RNA sequence: AACAGUUCGGGCCAAAUCCUGAAGAAAGCUAAAAAGCGCUGUUUGAUGAGCCUGCGUAGUAUUAGGUAGUUGGUUAGGUAAAGGCUGACCAAGCCAAUGAUGCUUAGCUGGUCUUUUCGGAUGAUCAGCCACACUGGGACUGAGACACGGCCCGGACUCCCACGGGGGGCAGCAGUGGGGAAUCUUGGACAAUGGGCGAAAGCCGAUCCAGCAAUAUCGCGUGAGUGAAGAAAGGCAAUGCCGCUUGUAAAGCUCUUUCGUCGAGUGCGCGAUCAUGACAGGACUCGAGGAAGAAGCCCCGGCUAACUCCGUGCCAGCAGCCGCGGUAAAACGGGGGGGGCAAGUGUUCUUCGGAAUGACUGGGCGUAAAGGGCACGUAGGCGGUGAAUCGGGUUGAAAGUGAAAGUCGCCAAAA
């Protein structure tokens, strides 16, 4: 949600920024994000401020799971459950890394629809798969998302970039 | 490339040809046709294990004054452990992709028949095994 | 009477038996002399069948004179070391499959 | 790997009206003597193993 | 096994003392603790102050399940 | 001191007294209110505070404060007692949980409604 | 372990950080001579000339100037051969270095020579 | 597992493999005289019991003496088995400052929680062992009890009685009443595993399933997507910049219908075993098929992420701590707004960490709490050298054991 970008003092990838949203992001981004991040030197735990900002960026990136809790599940700090969930959580990581929106678009897909792995449906939504795993849609998924991935790879990598 | 990458290239283009036959001369290749090199990073590995070692624990071992020996190189001892990992990697992925290929035609669901018992185990020296078959005894094989 | 037998060893509704040389009046899960491997009674996927047993000591305990129970013969003949069950008489007629 | 493989038939128990003593005789003598034989084998072979351990 | 006698007036029931170590790793010290044994001894022959070896036996009294052996280092008595 | 002294001596822990003395370690023990007395807090804080002398089911009698504004309590009203100590008024080490047994929670509070036993307006 | 040992080692250390270069220790010993030599050929000193093999007692040690805290243990304790891998972690620089010194039936070792020969004994000293 | 035999009386209303004597120890039976079973003894092996013992196994000294079967010895019994187990007699020991005897707490162990580690808190569920069975007391049978639904005795307590006497034991399973802060259904089935007797067909609230509990776990879901008329309302504003904001939020609209709901269809697998299904109105696969059935609490003075308007005025009240309230309260209360978590949240209780705040790892005692007024000396600790010997400690190697479950590494299935 855009409100979260407003909180994070920046741009959390809201889609289709309407006109006054354009205005408000220019205002917030420049004025606020500058003034705070530009030249302050606060004792205001800038380390811990940064910490909040990053631990708040990441959850939307991976949908809505609490990642402080992921940290906490192990006794380490970080980087291991990171490399792990990114080795796969199987819908939010791979389906987005190739062709989707990691959000409950790419979620609930594994809930109801199928993406059979090694022709095997794995409808758990948090799987970890590595080292020799065939990822395949169903055919009634294909007959639509072939067109969807085409209109993605072009309307959203050719068209939007080129109007940019 | 990476070896197993190549392997999956083989498999995928192969069954893609098999389904080319199926779906007729309509062949998609739409997004594949993209060969402009702006909208892509796609960094691919040729070596492996160059980002950082398995660890860098600060630890040492002193050799006396008359060491009369020659030291080893760190970049050199690196890639030996990478080669160990690489061989283990090839073996394990071969095995896994292999079983997935043999799995392309199997049964993982609610239906089986289940009359063989896979006679097995010695728990001190178990490098031999056997099976049973159905109501016939069988044995000694596999 | 050492009764080489099979005790349940697992989660509810999906068990897993285990082979142990017990004593008669010991509990089902009670003080065992030693386990003897395992026997998973669940059908699988690699070879969609069941697995499990050990050898090389069931010889010794049979020799010293264990009288076990027939739900263990259902394995100690299927892997040899015994004669078949003397109650393998007949078979239900009319099994039908369509998948 | 030095293990055999063969087949056994121990069927045809019910044949005539109400004379299960066929398979009963089977059970008693057949099965008892079977197991007894096996056990004898085991005794001798395992004590063989023991005497090997002593020679060791 | 080894030990030293402490009391004698028992008429075939000479009593000796033997110590050991109750080493508690936690505080990492070799400490000493004793347990005062009793041993049957025919031909009653010992003097307070002279060591002796023992060896185990079936019960011989309400206590005193040891058995005496040779008198190591019989000591003078003024 | 020296290890030898430590081997032959306890190295015993430091002793402190937990203030709460409910008969058991139970989280709350119910009781009946003997008398309701409003008392004045120690300085600097200045006000009148509503507390009730309650005899717990263990039979020990402890003074317990009522949190929130408004009490329906009368002699012998049965009120579950939690362990909460107010700093301003000395000698009261217990709290009464609103909305349970007899003391009735304040319906009006809309923020913090879970405490004060308030159903959702 | 003795206390004349602790004494020799502490006199070494204190003379070092005082800045003199050649010292003499009256009450001498074999376990101390062995230890001076061990330090020597591990590097930490310069010469360790013992004088009177018997009956009198005198060593003259002339020193380099390395770090050398080297406390000499008093309360005995075992050391197996396979326990040093964790026990020599309780030196000052837990990881890097210092040589926990061990005594064996096959001569007084340090922990390197020990874990090589797979022999044990009892700890005697530290190195830092 | 092997070796040797199972003969006669007699008694039990009738007879027995019931009892009882003799020899040898017993006992004979057959599925219309039939083999095959049994029983007794000899010899082993296994499982198990009994007994004994080294070591380790609470606090308390404002508990310093305790004990006369006591401590030993002989003799008889004793026991299946050594022994003050014992009677007798003999001799007077034994335990105690390494804390005996008292007094208080308590079932022990693998282990559960925490801690990097040590340690500390716990011993509930699950298993090893001991103990215990209304309260006491015994003893009999029996391989195997002093035996929880075995016996006798006393007590105490209940329950019926004809009135004499009988009867009663949930600390088996579920279930009532009691006390509490509060801890489940008066379920189902031997379907499986496991124990029992039966040569074989056959019997069990152990067990396996089921049942209620946000009691914890792990999940998975309460949608995807558009969506500016920035809707109305909601607040706040000098009431600038759609004034700010709720707010792409809703609304609308197109997908999607998993989890769950409805209806169908079974050697799939749990008996895949000969057969044996309670689970099972389960799954399994197929179909009606609508975002429609699924978002709450805590916090916003600092510690500590987050703030504003009004009410409030030393009253009310919050506070885990420091403290706020005497008309501008960001701390109390109400409206709006926001942060943190999420089918869960918050308070209290409970134990560890932080806590080096009992310091072995990991302290102090000059002025901060803490060096005794001083010494002596008992144990006790600790404490010179070189030479020799031994090999208890020490240390190197092997096997046994260190229950399984647990921790942990890996692996694989499982969601």
């Amino acid at each position: 949600r855009f409100q979260t970008c407003r909180l994070l003092s920046g741009n959390v990838w809201n889609r289709e920024l309407t006109i006054i949203q354009r205005r408000i992001l220019r205002r917030l981004r420049n004025r606020k994000r500058s003034i705070k991040k530009r030249k302050i030197y606060p004792k205001k735990y800038l380390t811990s401020y940064i910490q909040l900002q990053t631990t708040r960026k990441l959850p939307f990136f991976y949908g809505d799971l609490p990642i402080t809790e992921m940290h906490r599940g192990t006794k380490r700090t970080s980087y291991i459950p990171f490399l792990l969930n990114l080795e796969t959580r199987f819908d939010v990581i791979p389906l987005r890394l190739y062709f989707l929106e990691t959000i409950p678009q790419a979620r609930q897909l594994i809930s109801h629809r199928r993406v059979c792995v090694n022709k095997g449906m794995v409808s758990i939504t948090h799987f970890k798969l590595s080292h020799g795993d065939i990822i395949s849609f169903q055919e009634n998924n294909a007959i639509i998302r072939g067109e969807e991935i085409r209109r993605s790879f072009y309307k959203e990598i050719l068209v939007e970039k080129i109007i940019g | 490339i990476m070896r197993q990458r190549v392997h999956a290239i083989l498999f995928l283009k192969e069954d893609e040809e098999e389904e080319e036959r199926k779906l007729g001369r309509p062949l998609d290749d739409s997004v594949d046709r993209l060969l402009d090199e702006y909208p892509e990073f796609f960094i691919s590995h040729d070596r492996e294990f160059h980002v950082a070692s398995l660890n860098y624990k600060p630890d040492f071992k002193v050799m006396p004054e008359g060491w009369d020996g020659t030291i080893k190189d760190m970049d050199e001892v690196h890639y030996e452990i990478s080669k160990k990992e690489d061989d283990m990697l090839y073996e394990e992925f071969v095995r896994r992709f292999e079983f997935n290929k043999m799995k392309w035609r199997g049964e993982v669901m609610c239906h089986k028949y289940s009359r063989r018992r896979s006679s097995e185990g010695w728990k001190i020296t178990v490098e031999k095994l056997g099976a049973k078959g159905k109501r016939g005894a069988g044995g000694g094989w596999k | 009477v050492v009764r080489i037998r099979l005790s349940r060893f697992g989660c509810k509704n999906r068990p897993f038996f285990r082979v142990m040389a017990a004593d008669s009046r010991s509990p089902r899960d009670g003080k065992h002399l030693e386990v003897l491997g395992y026997f998973n009674p669940l059908p699988g996927q690699d070879g969609g069948k069941r697995m499990g047993l050990k050898f090389d000591r069931i010889k010794y305990w049979l020799s010293v004179g264990a009288q076990p129970s027939d739900p263990v013969q259902r394995l100690l003949f299927r892997s040899g070391l015994l004669p078949p069950p003397p109650m393998v008489a007949m078979g239900r007629k009319g099994g039908a499959r369509d998948t | 790997f030095l293990e055999p493989e063969y087949y056994i038939g121990s069927w045809e128990a019910p044949s005539d009206p109400k004379d299960a003593e066929r398979k009963l005789a089977q059970l008693r003598r057949d099965y008892a003597k079977k197991v007894r034989v096996y056990r004898k084998e085991y005794i001798h072979e395992i004590e063989m193993l023991r005497v090997e351990k002593q020679r060791k | 096994v080894i030990g030293t006698v402490v009391s004698n007036k028992m008429q075939k029931s000479v009593v000796v003392a033997v110590d050991r170590l109750f080493h508690n790793k936690i505080y990492n010290r070799y400490v000493k603790r004793t347990s005062k044994f009793m041993a049957h001894d025919d031909k009653d022959a010992c003097n307070i102050g002279d060591r002796v070896k023992l060896d185990p036996s079936r019960p011989l009294s309400k206590n005193k399940h040891w058995i005496v052996a040779e008198i190591i280092k019989k000591a003078r008595i003024y | 001191p020296t290890f030898n002294q430590l081997i032959r001596h306890g190295r015993e822990e430091k002793r402190r007294t937990d203030r709460t003395r409910a008969l058991d370690k139970c989280p709350q023990k119910t009781g009946v209110c003997l008398r309701v007395s409003t008392r004045t807090p120690k300085k600097p804080n200045s006000a009148l505070r509503k507390i009730a002398k309650v005899r717990l089911s263990n039979r020990h009698d402890i003074f317990a404060y009522i949190p929130g504004e408004g009490h329906n309590l009368q002699e012998h009203s049965t009120v579950l007692i939690r362990g909460g100590r107010v700093k301003d008024l000395p000698g009261v080490k217990f709290h009464c949980i609103r909305g349970v047994k007899d003391l009735m929670g304040i319906p009006g509070r809309r923020r913090g409604r879970s405490k004060y036993g308030a159903e959702k307006p | 372990g003795r206390r004349i040992l602790n004494d020799a080692l502490r006199t070494i250390v204190n003379a070092e950080r005082r800045g003199k270069a050649s010292v003499e220790l009256k009450p001498i010993s074999t376990v101390m001579s062995s230890f001076l030599r061990i330090m020597k050929e591990k590097g930490y000193i310069k010469n360790f000339q013992v004088y009177d093999p018997h009956r009198v007692g005198r060593i003259t040690v002339d020193l380099q100037g390395r770090v050398n805290d080297c406390k000499a243990l008093t309360y005995r304790q075992d050391v197996r051969a396979k326990e040093i891998e964790k026990y020599t972690e309780r030196t000052l620089p837990t990881r890097q270095w210092g040589y926990v010194v061990i005594t064996t039936p096959d001569g007084i070792l340090d922990h390197e020579e020990a874990i090589k020969r797979n022999v044990g004994g009892q700890v005697l000293g530290f190195f830092y």
